[PDB]
């Protein structure tokens, strides 16, 4: 999240056009989703992470 | 107000919010809590609905 | 009178609902008769508004958002697809599409939802 | 069309599974039929919830008596 957000902000500050800014921010957001397992392709990874979090919450309780 | 978030700018702090998902019985707060960031106008061209959804997904996770 | 047959069919369906959910298979069980009478009383004397299709759609979308936020994009997609199909599907008794029965079923499922963001 | 009704019941079951409602296909089809008969969905949901609560209370009482 933090790295993709910083990349988005840097790209927007370095953007040469509005379409370049849009594309750079979209790519940053997609990267954040994938690495945070929030993209469509990481859905299996996201499910495994969610199951780990649920088991951690069960252990906590 | 109890944390360093109080020191954020009012324009930033007004965009950081708590979103509650549709409350179901048996759900915990971890399943429904998310941060959101409202994007509109020209910034919505870079922070598209897909980008905002991905950011909110990472926030909630 | 057809009113009495409609009421009897409603009462039968409510009795079967009570049997299925409460496990009271024996109609002679006082808990079974109590549940059947409560169901028929609620069905005949309810004070609820008619089903709002937009409310059901909004609940489906909220569950979709919840799963997306929980990064359960597969659960979000399945929830959204199934609710759209149901709202566009004919009901067993009603052949018309996007009928009050469809929105009622979606509202029921939303009320019966159990942590849809965390479900597989 | 029987196929359309079956698709509707499958959609309802898939929604219940995503929502983890624990409804089987038969109960979903019964609820659909009752809604088609003009039963108020909030009333039907309240009846279903009360029956579920009664079943949970019965099971808890049996498990405390067993």
């Amino acid at each position: 999240l933090e790295c993709s957000w910083d990349e988005l902000w840097n790209k927007v500050q370095q953007a040469q056009d509005l379409d370049h800014i849009i594309a750079a921010h979209e790519v940053f957001l997609d990267t954040i989703i994938s690495r945070c397992l929030l993209d469509s392709d990481s859905r299996a990874l996201l499910n495994q992470l969610r199951a780990v979090f649920d088991q951690i919450i069960e252990l906590q309780n | 107000r109890a944390t360093n978030a109080q020191f954020d700018s009012p324009e930033i702090l007004r965009r950081l919010d708590v979103r509650l998902l549709e409350v179901s019985p048996g759900d915990t707060g971890w399943d429904v809590f998310s941060l959101d960031y409202h994007v509109d106008g020209p910034i919505a061209t870079v922070f598209t609905r897909e980008c905002m959804s991905h950011y909110l997904r990472v926030f909630n996770f | 009178p057809p009113w009495s047959r409609l009421d009897a069919q409603q009462e039968r369906d409510v009795r079967e609902l009570v049997r299925g959910v409460a496990g009271l298979q024996d109609e002679a069980d006082p808990n079974f008769q109590l549940a059947l009478n409560f169901a028929w009383s609620n069905f005949r004397f309810h004070r609820f508004l008619d089903v709002n299709s937009h409310k059901i759609e909004k609940t489906i979308e909220g569950i979709y958002e919840k799963f997306v936020i929980h990064s359960d994009l597969s659960k979000a997609a399945s929830w959204k697809r199934l609710t759209e199909e149901f709202l566009n599907a004919p009901l067993p008794s009603i052949k018309e599409i996007k009928t009050d029965a469809h929105y009622s079923i979606l509202s029921l499922l939303l009320c019966l939802s159990d942590s849809p963001s965390n479900s597989s | 069309n029987l196929n359309a009704v079956r698709e509707t019941m499958d959609v309802l079951l898939e929604i219940s599974r995503i929502l983890n409602t624990g409804l089987d296909m038969e109960t979903l089809s019964i609820c659909v039929r009752l809604c088609e008969q003009g039963i108020n969905p909030e009333a039907l949901s309240s009846v279903i919830k009360e029956l579920r609560k009664a079943t949970e209370a019965l099971k808890a009482a049996e498990n405390m008596t067993s």
